[PDB]
């Protein structure tokens, strides 16, 4: 079908904004050197970098935060044109209603960047739509040390910041701007949460 | 091929930081790989003479110290026929279990051995922890060879481990005669009659 | 030997679309740091360089882990194996090697397509400000060096600036050593 | 069937170790007694090979037996060895130890972004003489379940 | 099975005797043979050491050589200790004896039965090894192996196997 290029590569890419993201505010130009054709550039890497962040001041987390969304939206709305013209019948622009657009995105946009649907969506029919899955795919494979595990939450919350801006870029294509929030949410059986406004 | 005729194997033991390996390194040609000591431990350099016409092969053995090497150890000196115990002048707690290795070494080495003792880094001439003449009298009366062993611009290993290899071979260089092999006769037709 | 094994990786890889994601992302994460530097062109090579070196060294144990290879040591081998089965199986493209030095050591690695720079166009203000692809130049540093080699890479030339191709100038400086696992007793 | 289970780094540390019988996973008590020998073992016989090694493609220890138990090794490009101590009865378990590297190892720790990619703690005291460990919890746990068939 | 190199190294360390016939090359001949068998003595003895909390040896006749030296299942004498290495290009054999001598054969055939054919093989050079070395004047305890006879009486054992 398309050409194709392999997912290890880019899920690993989609992993580590956030250390570029504090690497971009904390940066503004124990830390590490290297070498190249009579330079030098400054390093510090990934587990030295999301730890500063849980030894944060609150306005440079929150200054963090609008970036990892800034991202988001940037993908998002760049995004939808091309998921258009992939199909994306049956809805408008001004768009009276909202379950078809979200009928839309979980059939559509998550099967394009996470390959299943968002496999739960609640209606409260005045306008805050639920959309739960179960195993989100980049966070499938980070863990704390030995029964630590409630300051690994707290030290994660960052790495939903990208599903604020999906759902941002994505309703910005067709028209305004909304209002976001994240929940954790834990199955019944063998989560992530997020509204509409 | 190999071509020599005896060999010798030589423990050098001491404690750790008593300067046993640059002492070694300087005075053995080389021993063609650098490797690394403490991955099976004791590390081990050749060195050839010869004595008396016979051509000798000389493996020295020096043993490090890092206390999980215990059983380890007291296997490899077994069968040890050569052996040095190296001290420092400059530190003096060496010389407190000097005594110890050398009552380990008379344990399990062989029947007979000849132990050296020899005093690394008389470069530091201005730091003598312990003085020579109690060293030297502690040789006297315990049959050990005794060498300033002085580091750097010296030849006091050159001549003493020499002499260590003229008296451990006549300890072990027992007798032979002749191998010239010249009695020829007998080149007939053969009138047989059996 | 190599193709056919690259192509056997090729038949049970997980894959995606390569149009539509992914220069999207890389294009974004660059479009960030034209703004949040607040249009400086010098600075953002140095930050993707950092940023991809950080990259590299996780994907390096992974592509091992993929297919069964050896520590290559000689300059033939790593050209071949980056040319064969590094990039056909992560990016499904495949460079060739010219340019090459005296004495095995420093060559070039034209691209022929390129899934990071596909369909963008560049603007005016980083005709000689910009190198764009310069998270390869941080993987193959920081990729390199944990097979225990020692190298240096940049861009030579770009087709968003100049009609020449898209090549890095990789360069074997030494080879680093494996250490003895004491100082000393 | 398996007796102990280790990791070996590019900077000669023993970074994970499970001993059977319900032991520890962990390097408080029989740390040194074995750890940093067995890397010797390895690390020696590895050098002898290279030495002995005709063709271009130089080799590596695939097995080393004794009377009573095996050495089993993989040792990968990166400087990272996987080394098991076995039972008889049955042959190379080279497929399992490459299973490990391809789907527990890169899926929960090169993966894993939180925890380093452990190549030092960055000091000079890290060349062989400086302990640490992994413990990522979801790791211990699938890499437990996955040799508990083999008793 | 097979065997390429006849290494017999001594009881304290460093070897006594070693021939890599049909090498068809000249290979690398000096002192690295005396470091490789002293370090095989000392990897042999740190594989005493470590032993984890556990806490056989019967071969047969196979008729190698071709009457011959032995009829009977036998025991060995090392238990915690080095018995086989194994990699791609060879396969490394080695045996001791009761009172300490071992024997080392490096293998260039690769991939339990080749212990069962090797250790029939190792004896069958022990006993040449206690006939024609033990009952020589001229060679005195702990030096190389320097008779010429003991070379044409494993040879011809040795392509009776290959």
């Amino acid at each position: 079908s398309l050409p194709k290029v392999s997912q290890s590569v880019y899920q690993m890419l989609l992993n580590e904004m956030v250390p570029l993201a504090m690497g971009i505010e904390r940066q503004i130009s124990i830390k590490r050197l290297k070498i190249e054709e009579h330079h030098t550039v400054d390093i510090i890497r990934s587990h030295n970098l999301i730890h500063e962040l849980y030894k944060a001041d609150e306005e440079e987390k929150e200054k963090v935060l609008a970036r990892l969304r800034n991202i988001g939206f940037q993908i998002g709305l760049k995004l939808s044109e091309l998921l258009i013209f992939s199909n994306n019948p049956n809805l408008k622009f001004k768009e009276m209603d909202l379950l078809l657009i979200m009928k839309f995105i979980c059939r559509d946009v998550w099967k394009q960047i996470f390959g299943k649907q968002i496999d739960n969506l609640k209606t409260n029919h005045r306008g805050t739509f639920y959309l739960l899955d179960y195993d989100y795919r980049p966070i499938q494979s980070f863990s704390l040390e030995e029964d630590a595990k409630n300051e690994e939450l707290k030290m994660i919350e960052p790495f939903l910041e990208i599903p604020v801006g999906i759902i941002r870029g994505v309703l910005s294509s067709l028209g305004y701007s909304s209002e976001e929030v994240i929940c954790l949410a834990s199955f019944i059986d063998r989560g992530v949460s997020f509204h509409v406004q | 091929g190999y071509d020599y005729d005896y060999l010798f194997k030589i423990v050098l033991i001491g404690d750790s930081g008593v300067g046993k390996s640059n002492l070694l390194s300087r005075f053995t040609t080389d021993e063609f790989n650098i490797e690394s000591k403490s991955t099976i431990g004791v590390e081990f350099a050749t060195r050839t003479i010869e004595v008396e016409n016979k051509k000798i092969k000389a493996q020295i053995w020096d043993t490090a110290g890092q206390e999980r090497y215990r059983a380890i150890t007291s296997a490899y000196y077994r069968g040890a026929v050569g052996a040095l115990i190296v001290y420092d002048i400059s530190k003096s707690s060496s010389y407190e279990n000097c005594n110890h290795w050398l009552t380990e070494l008379r344990e399990n080495a062989d029947d007979n051995v000849a132990v050296g003792l020899i005093g690394n880094k008389s470069d530091l001439a201005h730091l003598r922890a312990v003085p020579t003449d109690e060293a030297k009298n502690f040789a006297m009366e315990n049959q050990m060879l005794f060498t300033e062993t002085s580091a750097l611009n010296s030849d006091n290993v050159d001549k003493a481990f020499r002499e260590l290899i003229v008296a451990i071979f006549q300890m072990v260089s027992k007798h032979q005669v002749d191998l010239s092999g010249s009695g020829t006769n007998n080149m007939g037709s053969n009138g047989a009659p059996k | 030997s190599l193709k056919a094994m690259g192509e056997e990786i090729w038949k049970n890889k997980t894959e995606k679309i390569n149009t539509e994601l992914f220069t999207l992302t890389y294009g974004s994460i660059v479009a960030q740091l034209c703004q949040d530097y607040e249009r400086d062109f010098n600075k953002v090579n140095d930050h993707l360089y950092s940023m991809g070196y950080n990259i590299g060294c996780r994907l390096i144990e992974d592509f091992l882990a993929r297919t069964a290879l050896p520590r290559c040591e000689n300059l033939v081998k790593t050209s071949e194996v980056l040319s064969k089965c590094a990039f056909k199986i992560f990016l499904n493209i495949t460079p060739n090697i010219t340019n090459w030095s005296h004495n095995k050591d420093t060559f070039s690695l034209i691209l022929d397509e390129n899934p990071l720079a596909d369909f963008v166009e560049l603007p005016m203000d980083a005709m000689k400000s910009l190198w764009y692809s310069n998270i390869l130049c941080g993987v193959l540093k920081g990729s390199l060096e944990m097979v225990q080699l020692d190298c240096d890479v940049w861009f030579v030339s770009d087709i968003l600036r100049g009609d020449s191709q898209t090549e890095i100038k990789v360069k074997l400086n030494r080879i680093l050593k494996d250490e003895i696992p004491i100082g000393e007793d | 069937g398996i007796y102990s289970f280790w990791i070996f780094d590019r900077h000669c540390n023993c970074i994970f170790d499970r001993e059977w019988t319900l032991a520890s996973n962990s390097a408080s008590k029989q740390n040194e007694e074995d750890a940093k020998l067995l890397y010797g073992m390895i690390f020696s016989l590895r050098s002898i090979t290279q030495k002995l090694s005709k063709g271009s493609v130089k080799n590596d220890i695939r097995s080393i037996s004794t009377g009573k138990y095996r050495v089993h090794t993989y040792c990968t490009a990166s400087g990272l060895w996987f080394v098991l101590l076995s039972d008889f009865k049955q042959q190379s378990y080279t497929q399992v130890l490459q299973y490990i590297y391809s789907h527990i190892y890169v899926k929960y720790v090169s993966n894993n972004l939180l925890s380093p990619y452990d190549f030092a703690e960055n000091e000079n005291e890290m060349r062989g003489q400086g302990t640490r460990k992994i413990t990522n919890r979801n790791f211990i746990s699938v890499l437990e379940s996955f040799l508990a068939p083999m008793v | 099975m097979a065997i390429e190199t006849i290494l017999v190294i001594n009881k304290s360390g460093g070897l006594i005797y070693q021939r890599n016939f049909t090498n068809d090359e000249q290979k690398l001949n000096s002192n690295e043979y005396l470091i490789l068998a002293s370090t095989l003595h000392g990897v042999f003895a740190i594989a005493s050491q470590l032993t984890p909390k556990a806490l056989n040896t019967i071969p047969y006749i196979p008729y190698v050589g071709m009457d011959d030296f032995f009829k009977e299942p036998f025991t060995n004498w090392n238990k915690s200790g080095l018995r086989q290495l194994c990699t791609d290009q060879f396969t490394m054999f080695i045996y001791q004896t009761l009172t300490g001598l071992k024997f080392v054969a490096i293998s260039s055939s690769v991939m339990n039965l080749a212990i069962q054919i090797a250790d029939n093989f190792l004896r069958k050079v022990y006993c040449l090894y206690s006939d024609y070395v033990m009952k020589d004047p001229s060679y005195s305890m702990e030096m190389p192996i320097r008779s010429n006879l003991f070379d044409e009486k494993v040879k011809k054992m040795v392509e009776n196997l290959q």
